[PDB]
């Protein structure tokens, strides 16, 4: 009474994606009609109270199951809930309700939820992000190429003072951002006020200097709910365009009343995916990163952590800028998702490139991303001025060359070599950072 | 049975969609909460006139309706009601 | 090792060497072929804080060739020597600016 | 009991005048003793609880009757209310005693509020407007001329940025103010909060320019309470001269709680029109809407939408400016209505005028008048900035005339052609917008 | 470019029933055309700002017109408006941008609005009852 | 196609070329015509934000002809020629100025 193939999905209808590995000896209709059960109204015995409510109208239940290709006791679970039963604007009721308790059921050794699609009738509830990529890209003044960031190392060790200075020095060659760690909190060795007042005076010494607006994002992350709106009150007195949040570990609660406070002040947000290779590492066992991908842009956030590079990770990334994105099972996404006019997220790309990977992440990202180097700038032989002015000029002839009509994947290594002999400061990280 | 009936019958499976007819008494159609009757998934005219006569029959004095069906996910395409109370 | 030397920058394409009228052509060439509306903006002065330059006559609806586009440069070029003078690529379907970087100096 | 013709009416009792149109067999005094009765201690029975509280000093009654030349059962109906049984400072109650259900009367089929005489005592209760005209143009420091508004079009599409470079170029080339569209809230494409913030760059930018004080009337109508003054909280903050309101369709009692606020604050409000033509349209039916007028000017309004030319109009326009008015049936005024040093309200011009017209609404509206070029503005051959320059060359070139004394009547089509010759900006626009 | 009789309406859009009486002399698909334009994206002349945004997404437009049994220059118009462009969870914008100065247009003399259809995607945003029969 | 030049505007009668010394005596035969009081005003500098000139002598309350009010304006020139002038006419029913104008620049 839960496993009904013949049921076809209304479009007011939340609908999930599950791998399922079952114990030998379980049938393919009984631990799919379990999963479909244990979510939502689901109770091992028969009880009298289920006489008075109709049991029929709220069930979630299994309309097709699919065997996975080249794989024993390993199929595709499609199941489908009425929107009633979930509470409006919450991320935490949808997740409470799904992928609850189903894990860790006896029937089943291993679970994966892969995909979610999200009826139009329930997005519209949400703030969604509190700006977007269009709004976001019209306050900093800046068209035509992606956005260059920068990671402070190392993580834990330098003075209030020493950080506002390793920051000056690399928004003064020609970076658009600078960044706080992820671990950075409210360490003994800096307080975060005395961090937040010095980098607050080398962004205008530099704003001053290279005629172009900068900023910095300002680690907000805090243990209780009122210090984390007592330290942002602090963020929008020095004027900063721009703080940053990790939604994972705070939780989505504390990253909600956040975005609701930052769309009432204008401030924009950035989030970082700390302690997301715990849960999408394995391909038998989790919840993959698109689920959560989705779930942050409605949640609301006008930056997100991506990854760096393949197939699969273009899947989520035209998941989060596109209106409308089309059902496609080879690059991973199993629904037609349909956004109604929400705003884009940007994509951040960080962690391990240099200067020879600036043709690579220009073409495959495009235009509409951030590129940020934690290594690669501070690491130069003549310093953070000299290493921002390097990456720079980098990028900047990677977009030009693009314009004019050349590929980048067979004139990648040709264009860094040309930009190379006018501009000293290349000429010493090619030699470096070599193939 | 109408030429109404048998176009949309028509127009349904020539879209490579099957057919599933639901019926609902008056009382259920307040909640929108129809049930499905005969055979699902019905993909030739002769099985949909064959069951629309079976279910106009067993289920008179009950709205019945045709569902146009896509094979692919089962999604909804196209609803009509066939048949109202008396 | 070099110390880095102070420079006021002028937002997208100003940290490679100031561009050739060919370099220019191409650029805006890049603009017609992708379908957005290429147009002219002028300034006296150049700062952060400052988002809205004195726009030059009307956006081109009307663009066939490129060449058309470096006519209406020249004559904003021969009228204000002493402004900054700038490019832009409307796009009618995302609402946005894709293209942005300047040609003359005062 | 109702009907006593003999009454000479009080100087402290509010009358009115109705437009009656009866239920064939039913006499011209029994109609006429029902909306009498129906609007004030009006009962179908006689009821024992009467005897108790004193019906003759509380009861409005009709005291005369005035037959409609050229009319069959149509006569014009003229009903005096004791001052005491209205609630001190609120529309809302004056509004709901009289024309509550004496409407939708079996006895009757058509029924029209025409006119409606406050007596000084009530009218000093009232705010009235936050401002007026003589404390509006010292604030602004304009004298002499006309004021020149701006509607951008369209009405819904363009984006917060896009929103603000079409408001910038219009205040550049020499406009007074711009203005937000009437159905433009907090759609989903555009929020009010980043639709707010980038006005405010234009504002300053091309203030700085042409070194004058310019405007943008910031549209604060809100679903709830809350929301209206949260978000005029954050127009005060960006130092904002004006902001505007809808008043029929919010409501009077958000109107008000509003221009206490607006008062409190020192923010001039305009006040649009919407949704007035379904009930002043018809010549038998509804309340007209030198009523509604009246009703604005007590509840308070720096501006009112007047619309564009004509007796009638002239009626309701000398209404809202003078101290002082008299009885002139002909222009359609049914009572003498003395104001107590209450302000007076500008009157806004806006909807399909081009540069022709220029010289009929300076003379007829005088100079005490919001001129406003939805249409006509942004239409120009050359764009926004030379169509701003061609209506404000225009409107300076009738003022100088009319001041050395010439008819703009007779001369009109003659000042406008003078001055098409040493302007380029005029000659392309009287090209296009022709007879 | 406002009257298109092949359009089909979409499930996440509002709907709403006119009954028109025109000025006579007026055909019965320009007064149509006039209340789908004058009620959301609509000026009397063309304007250069419009080539900037994209008309086609945002614009309502009449798709059928029925004319009333028995009843000379009156018949009832159908105009579709996409979901977006309307505010969520306030009656006081969906009132504004319809019904807002359609009315006293010269070209007609007389209109009534009929009826009016919510999308369940727009009913979501608002509270409602805060109670309700049941719960009363 | 023209793009619209900066120019710094000056309140009322700034758009129309500056204005002739008849031009001047036509405005101000309208101020005694209509029986307002008209008077001179001086200041260094013009800004949108400071909205009180420093006065000339006092209002002419005695004022038959346009003349008078003419040299009032010639001996001001005079004294400050670095001076920005604008002639006002104060109203006594309605407690507002109906006109201002400037006629002089430094």
């Amino acid at each position: 009474t839960y496993y009904t193939p013949d049921y076809t999905p209304k479009d007011t209808d939340i609908l999930a994606a599950f791998r399922v590995t079952p114990q030998p000896g379980v049938p393919f209709e009984e631990a799919a009609a379990a999963v479909a059960a244990e979510s939502s109204t689901g109770t091992w015995t028969t009880v009298w109270t289920d006489l008075l409510t109709d049991l029929d109208r709220y069930k979630g239940r299994c309309y097709d199951i699919e065997p996975v290709p080249g794989e024993d006791n390993q199929f595709i679970a499609y199941i489908a809930y009425p929107l009633d039963l979930f509470e409006e604007g919450s991320i935490t009721n949808v997740l409470t309700s799904i992928v609850g308790n189903v894990f860790g059921f006896k029937a089943l050794r291993a679970l994966r939820l892969e995909d979610i699609r999200f009826p139009v009738a329930y997005i519209k509830t949400f703030q969604g992000p509190p700006h977007g990529i269009q709004v976001e890209r019209d306050k900093l003044n800046k068209y035509g190429r992606p956005l260059l960031g920068c990671t402070i190392k190392p993580k834990l060790g330098l003075s209030a003072k020493n950080y506002g200075r390793a920051v000056y020095e690399c928004l003064r060659g020609g970076l658009d951002f600078t960044k706080d760690d992820e671990n950075i909190n409210s360490a003994p060795f800096q307080r975060w006020r005395d961090r937040f007042l010095f980098v607050a005076d080398a962004i205008t010494k530099a704003q001053a200097e290279t005629g172009e607006i900068k900023g910095h994002y300002l680690n907000v992350t805090a243990p209780t709910c009122e210090e984390m709106l007592k330290r942002a009150e602090y963020a929008k007195e020095l004027k900063q365009p721009i703080i940053m949040h990790d939604y994972l570990t705070a939780g989505f609660t504390a990253n909600t009343t956040l975005a609701r406070w930052c769309r009432d002040n204008g401030v924009l947000l950035h989030i970082h995916r700390a302690m997301h290779a715990v849960i999408d590492r394995q391909k038998n066992h989790g919840i993959h990163f698109r689920v959560l991908a989705k779930a942050l842009r409605l949640s609301g956030g006008d930056h997100i952590h991506t990854g760096t590079v393949r197939g699969i990770t273009m899947g989520f990334v035209d998941l989060l800028r596109e209106n409308y994105v089309e059902q496609d099972k080879s690059r991973g996404i199993y629904f037609t998702q349909d956004w109604a006019s929400l705003p884009g997220v940007m994509a951040v790309a960080s962690g391990g490139i240099h200067v020879w990977h600036m043709p690579a992440l220009v073409e495959i990202f495009g235009d509409d991303s951030v590129l940020q180097f934690g290594g690669g700038t501070l690491g130069h032989p003549w310093g953070n001025a000299p290493g921002a002015t390097a990456n720079r000029v980098a990028l900047e002839a990677c977009v030009q060359a693009r314009n004019e009509g050349r590929n980048l994947a067979r004139e990648g290594n040709d264009v860094i070599r040309e930009a190379a002999k006018w501009s000293p400061e290349l000429a010493v990280a090619c030699e470096l950072w070599k193939e | 049975l109408s030429l109404e009936t048998q176009e949309q019958i028509r127009q349904i499976l020539s879209q490579g969609h099957k057919i599933t007819f639901e019926h609902v008494d008056a009382r259920r159609f307040r909640t929108g909460s129809w049930q499905s009757c005969g055979t699902l998934h019905i993909d030739a005219e002769s099985d949909a006139i064959s069951t629309l006569e079976a279910c106009l029959v067993d289920y008179d004095g009950e709205y019945v309706r045709m569902v146009g069906i896509d094979p692919k996910g089962k999604r909804r395409v196209v609803e009509t009601i066939i048949q109202r109370p008396n | 090792m070099q110390t880095l030397p102070k420079e006021r920058r002028y937002e997208t394409l100003s940290y490679l060497p100031p561009l050739t009228d060919v370099q220019i052509e191409k650029q805006v060439q890049y603009i017609l072929s992708q379908g957005y509306i290429p147009a002219v903006e002028f300034n006296e002065v150049s700062e952060p804080t400052e988002l809205y330059w004195t726009l030059w006559k009307l956006p081109l609806f009307g663009a066939k060739t490129s060449r058309e586009v470096l006519a209406e440069v020249q004559s904003c070029r021969s009228q204000y020597p002493g402004h900054y003078i700038r490019v832009v690529g409307f796009d009618n379907i995302k609402q946005c600016q894709i293209l942005s970087f300047i040609v003359h100096k005062p």
